[PDB]
């Protein structure tokens, strides 16, 4: 399994920012793959994730509704659309694999992290 | 420190996991393998909170301790920074009390995806047991 990450940036509050995850491997049996994030003096949280059915599950709040997750294949790519950001969403984000959990994805695989600061 | 196939295999004969319960060398190797690649440092965030350790990779909800995780029962009466040691043995006595739980080694999800339901045995196969 590799993950890389790619599209981290400096913005102004209210903009937006697309993050993509190119991966390979990930194919094994009841996979899941998303994002965390983790801010400075903060511990690493997870964000939200797509499982192997196609469904959906946030574990932040205060992203849903501007963050939105999205998969193509033709590309196995998975993307993190990151709208009306705001100086709180300055973190490091990863781009994570692992295997679904009841509810939960347990991780197991980590990209290289991109940053991206909100000003 | 990161352990190879059949070192492992030994490793965790020495401390009584061969047949323990009934589950077979061949399996906890896979375990390890799938959960931890044979890295006794890995460590795994996860969506609930909650982070797994060491080449076993143990849960800090349910049976370590690493003052992180709230709610955490610690049923192997242990610090989490103990499983990330050298030395598998606190990883390996937690283990056989998880197995003995009543899920199994189900309780291992890279387990239970990548090695529930094939030859096991081959994770021992060529090894100097």
């Amino acid at each position: 399994v590799q993950l890389v990450e790619s599209g981290g940036g400096s913005v102004q509050a209210g903009e937006s920012l697309r993050l993509s995850c190119a991966a390979s491997g990930v194919t094994y049996k009841n996979y899941c793959i998303g994002w965390f994030r983790q801010a400075p003096g903060k511990d690493r949280e997870g964000v939200v994730f797509i499982n192997s059915d196609g469904g959906i599950t946030y574990y932040a709040d205060s992203v849903k509704g501007r963050f939105t997750i999205s998969q193509d294949n033709a590309k196995n790519t998975v993307y993190l659309q990151m709208n009306s950001l705001k100086p709180e969403d300055t973190a490091s984000y990863y781009c994570a694999a692992g295997y679904r959990n009841y509810g939960q994805c347990a991780t197991r695989y980590w990209g290289q992290g991109t940053q991206v600061t909100v000003s | 420190k990161v352990f190879g196939r059949c070192e492992l295999a030994a490793a965790m004969k020495r401390h009584g996991l061969d047949n323990y319960r009934g589950y077979s060398l061949g399996n906890w190797v896979c375990a390890a393998k799938f959960e931890s690649n044979f890295n006794t440092q890995a460590t795994n965030r996860n969506t609930d909170g909650s982070t797994d350790y060491g080449i076993l990779q143990i849960n800090s909800r349910w049976w370590c301790n690493d003052g992180r995780t709230p709610g955490s029962r610690n049923l192997c009466n242990i610090p989490c920074s103990a499983l990330l040691s050298s030395d598998i043995t606190a990883s390996v006595n937690c283990a056989k009390k998880i197995v003995s739980d009543g899920n199994g080694m189900n309780a291992w999800v890279a387990w239970r995806n990548r090695c529930k339901g094939t030859d096991v045995q081959a994770w021992i196969r060529g090894c100097r047991l």
